[PDB]
């Protein structure tokens, strides 16, 4: 279990604080975050190359991120909203190869 | 003694487009403290590296600091000291497998003689102007008689990250902001609170203006905090 997707299924409130936790056991120093929709395939929303680090992907609005620890990547919606409500993968990287996890689907009331 | 600086020697945030994150990681509630500590190893000639065991979550055991140039390194190298300062973990090496490890720099003050004898701990002024009006001072306390700039810089920063929300995830309230230290001997230096402009915050280096280990009189030293805003 390289990468580890918490809770898989989450019922949120319009306008309320929402975590996504991942956790991987390889140690890599980049975690990703993408949101899965149909035609979409698959986009970047925050990425990290390390404790402490996070940086903006191609969809970073309405989410916030955090590494806390080169185990734990997270992804915050700062105040949820129906549009954010999709299913969430994030990968850890090790260079050209990704590792993704099982996955997240929220739906935002 | 650096001359106070005026609005195109000082950093834009609005010129930053990265992950204003990546600032206030390192001034939220984000330090490494030890006392009374020797140094156990060493990498480069300009590094000290300890045995300072992550307090809050697991993430370190030992760590290095780098300094200014070697002999400072050599000052310090067998002495039983006092360690402080914002660490970063990204772009952080040091071969001595299984990590546990981070850096930082400068940020060592010898134990001995350096604390103040019984409780008692020293409470430094902050001043924080914004656009010149003086609209909040506080105060910082540390221990050491002689606190390096970097220990009250942290400390400064953290309570207005909070207080005043320095920093945030995404920018800053403020266009500008910097720090002044200004010594009864007369002594002034100032250091720049924002990124240089671009879409990347390199963390390794904005620290490393904590080298030199500056240190100043806790007791008499002044600080004073000036935040500039554009768009209000």
């Amino acid at each position: 279990a390289a990468v580890t997707q918490s809770p898989r299924n989450k019922v949120a409130v319009t306008g309320e604080k929402v975590t996504l936790s991942c956790q991987q056991t390889n140690n890599h120093n980049n975690m990703y975050w993408y949101r899965q929709d149909t035609g979409h395939g698959l986009r970047l929303i925050h990425y990290s190359y390390g404790a402490g680090s996070t940086e903006k992907g191609d969809i970073p609005d309405g989410y916030k991120a955090s590494r806390p620890s080169q185990e734990q990547f997270s992804l915050i919606l700062e105040s949820a909203t129906p549009s954010q409500t999709s299913v969430y993968f994030c990968a850890s990287g090790g260079g050209g190869t990704l590792y993704f996890g099982a996955g997240t689907r929220l739906s935002v009331l | 003694s650096q001359p106070d600086p005026m609005p195109d020697d000082l950093h834009k945030s609005s010129e930053f487009t990265g992950t204003m994150g990546n600032m206030k990681y390192l001034y939220d509630d984000h330090y490494v403290s030890a006392t009374k500590v020797k140094s156990v190893d060493k990498f480069l000639a300009h590094d000290l590296i300890y045995n300072i065991s992550d307090k809050k979550l697991k993430n370190y055991d030992k760590v290095k600091t780098e300094l200014l140039n070697e002999d400072l390194a050599k000052k310090y190298k067998d002495e039983v000291v006092d360690v402080y300062g914002s660490n970063y973990y990204v772009n952080c090496y040091f071969s001595s497998t299984w990590h546990g490890k981070t850096c930082m720099y400068g940020g060592i003050t010898k134990h001995e003689g350096n604390h103040f004898d019984n409780g008692n701990l020293q409470n430094v002024l902050v001043r924080v102007y914004e656009n010149k009006r003086n609209t909040i001072s506080f105060e910082v306390q540390t221990d050491k008689k002689s606190v390096t700039a970097q220990e009250l810089d942290i400390k400064a920063r953290n309570f207005l990250i909070n207080k005043k929300n320095l920093y945030e995830f995404n920018s800053s309230p403020y266009e500008t902001g910097y720090i002044k230290f200004i010594e009864n001997n007369g002594n002034t230096f100032w250091y720049d609170m924002m990124p240089a402009p671009g879409d990347k915050f390199d963390q390794s280096k904005y620290l490393m203006m904590y080298n030199d280990n500056k240190t100043v009189d806790s007791k008499s030293v002044k600080i004073e905090v000036h935040l500039t805003t554009k768009n209000g």
